[PDB]
């Protein structure tokens, strides 16, 4: 399906308490696109929203790595392994801690994966996985972020209260 | 986070040397200079990387290389070395980075009667690749003749033994390794 | 001579539930410890070595984990057949190696 | 990945016998073996242990003097030799097998040296009956 909306405004990247930036952001009323599992592709980011899990990769084979997140009951594990899974072989970095309307902004720059959630969306993590990222699945609404200019109100306390394409 | 030097330089017992273990080390904050500054490692010497600036430059993975040797053999675990140990079971490359300390160790290691649990291959074909152990131990024929796999006369098992006991020399007591290699 | 203690003496849990097992050792052996599971009448068979990593046929439900002493092994999700005694043995040098004096689970 | 063992039997206090067992689908010449006993309705028990090649024999406490352990890696096969028996070593020994190396995942070539796969047992008992 297609929908429309006015959020996907995270805090730009930057963690400066205080604004014009000009980021990978999400337009307002953009097409998004409701969903009721494909492979949709990555682009340069995703605005990812629902009312338990996501696989990011480029091939997802164990040609090359891909990055793999599960929220548990108790806790959520993030791993970046060359995942089939049936078989699971190099396994470099591992992450730890705390399982994550829940909307989510999932960017990967400069080797940096970058996760926002939650409008102003608090950042919620960075890992550095240092893999390529082209093409997800879900483990919805789906959007993806485009490079343009934004102008955010902060509030006397931080907290992105209005925002202006 | 300090990441576990104290379980590869202070492991109970070390594997011998034609198996030699490893270990991978990453998501750590680890001083070396801890590991520099002690009296007993009566080793340490490297390359590319200086002693003094080792805990000032990060890395993405870091490598540890432990085993034991031969007190006098311990000359061959360098780059451009030939012998028995860098031609047959730990060869280093030309270009190599991380360093390696070496520390006697006879008050632990022999013990009266001999210690017959680290051997060291002692027959090949062909030189190894650095960094490439190798664990099948097929009869070596020493020459055209085959022999069906029985030990024998010109051919032999590729494993002997070291056996060390505290009254050897210093040119023959037991001096473990550990060899740090850096990404 | 590192002394084991498991000491449940006989643990009682009935099927489809969550129940751990301790092993404690005198000394730090630290990463070498592996786990038995011995059916009445069968031989035994490997689930852990290294206090973490599972054999090659074992299912997902068995977990262990520990470091220097205190070792502990968690089965979620009994089913009949995993009504057995559960040893712990120690190889942390080259003599003599103890095993863990065993502990029965049953159905309560 | 089969271990078969033979030989057991019963002996008369103050005689010998010899145990053996061989085994089949892997390179036997390259793994640590040795073997486990247990008395009837007791624990577990380590009693010997041979390594690489010969050349690293080491035994249990009680058996001391008593047991030689040899094993013969061209024909696939193991022996362990037992002298001098006496009554209160009845058991079911089994004979073992140590993985030598295990390379995990990444890197980690830790050597490890755990039971995996056993055998059969064979009953052995001592009685002057
Ligand atoms: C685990 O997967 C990663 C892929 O993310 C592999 O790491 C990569 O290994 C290659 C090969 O050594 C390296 O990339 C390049 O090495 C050449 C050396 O000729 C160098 O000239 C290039 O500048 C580049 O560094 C690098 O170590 C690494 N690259 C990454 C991070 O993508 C690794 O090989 C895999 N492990 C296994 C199981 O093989």
């Amino acid at each position: 399906y297609t929908n429309s909306f006015t959020r996907g405004v995270y805090y730009p990247d930057k963690v400066f308490r205080s604004h014009s930036t000009q980021d990978l952001f999400l337009p307002f009323f953009s097409n998004v696109t409701w969903f009721h599992n494909p492979v949709l592709p990555f682009n340069d980011g995703v605005y990812f929203a629902s009312t338990r899990g996501w696989i990011f990769g480029t091939t997802l084979d164990s040609k090359t790595q891909s990055l793999l997140i599960v929220n548990n009951a108790t806790n959520v594990v993030i791993k970046v392994c060359e995942f089939q899974y049936s078989s699971a072989n190099n396994c470099t970095f591992e992450y730890v801690s705390q399982p994550f309307l829940r909307e989510f902004v999932f960017k990967n720059i400069d080797g940096y994966f970058k996760i926002y959630s939650k409008s102003a969306l608090e950042p919620l993590v960075d890992l550095p996985i240092g893999i390529n990222i082209t093409r997800f699945q879900t483990l919805y609404y789906v959007g993806y972020l485009q490079p343009r200019t934004f102008l955010l109100k902060y509030n006397e306390n931080g907290t992105i209260t209005d925002a202006v394409d | 986070n300090l990441c576990p030097f104290g379980e590869v330089f202070n492991a109970t017992r070390f594997a011998s040397v034609y198996a030699w273990n490893r270990k991978r080390i990453s998501n750590c904050v680890a001083d070396y200079s801890v590991l520099y500054n002690s009296a007993s490692f009566s080793t340490f010497k490297c390359y590319g990387v200086s002693p003094t600036k080792l805990n000032d430059l990060c890395f993405t993975n870091v490598y540890a290389d432990s085993f034991v040797i031969r007190g006098d053999e311990v000359r061959q675990i360098a780059p451009g070395q030939t012998g028995n140990i860098a031609d047959y079971n730990y060869k280093l490359p030309d270009d190599f980075t991380g360093c390696v300390i070496a520390w006697n160790s006879n008050n632990l290691d022999s013990k009266v009667g001999g210690n017959y649990n680290y051997l060291y291959r002692l027959f090949r074909k062909s030189n190894l690749k650095p960094f490439e152990r190798d664990i099948s131990t097929e009869i070596y024929q020493a020459g055209s003749t085959p022999c069906n796999g029985v030990k024998g006369f010109n051919c032999y098992f590729p494993l002997q033994s070291y056996g060390f006991q505290p009254t050897y020399g210093v040119g023959y007591q037991p001096y473990r390794v550990v060899v740090l290699s850096f990404e | 001579e590192i002394v084991m203690t498991q000491s449940p003496a006989t643990l009682s849990v009935s099927p489809g539930e969550r129940a751990t097992l301790s092993c404690r050792a005198s000394q730090s052996v630290s990463r070498n410890l592996a786990w038995y599971q011995q059916r009445p009448g069968q031989a035994p068979r490997l689930l852990i070595y290294g206090a973490s990593t599972r054999a090659t046929g074992v299912a997902a439900r068995f977990t262990g984990s520990g470091f220097g002493t205190e070792f502990t092994l968690t089965i979620s999700g009994l089913q009949s057949e995993d009504f057995a005694v559960y040893y712990c043995q120690e190889y942390n040098n080259w003599p003599p190696w103890t095993f863990g004096q065993g502990t029965k689970v049953e159905i309560k | 990945v089969q271990l078969v063992e033979s030989g057991g039997g019963l002996v008369k206090p103050g005689g010998s016998l010899r145990l053996s067992c061989a085994a089949s689908g892997f390179r036997f010449s390259d793994y640590y073996m040795n073997w486990i006993r247990q008395a009837p309705g007791k624990g577990l028990e380590w009693i010997s242990y041979i390594g690489s090649g010969g050349f690293a024999t080491y035994y249990g406490d009680s058996v001391k003097g008593r047991f030689t352990v040899s094993r013969d890696d061209a024909e696939n096969s193991l022996y362990l030799q037992m002298n001098s028996l006496r009554a209160e070593d009845t058991a079911v020994y089994y004979c073992a097998r140590g993985v030598t190396s295990y390379s995990d995942n990444s890197g980690n070539y830790r050597t490890d040296d755990a039971f995996d796969i056993w055998g059969q047992g064979t009953m052995v008992t001592v009685s002057s009956a």
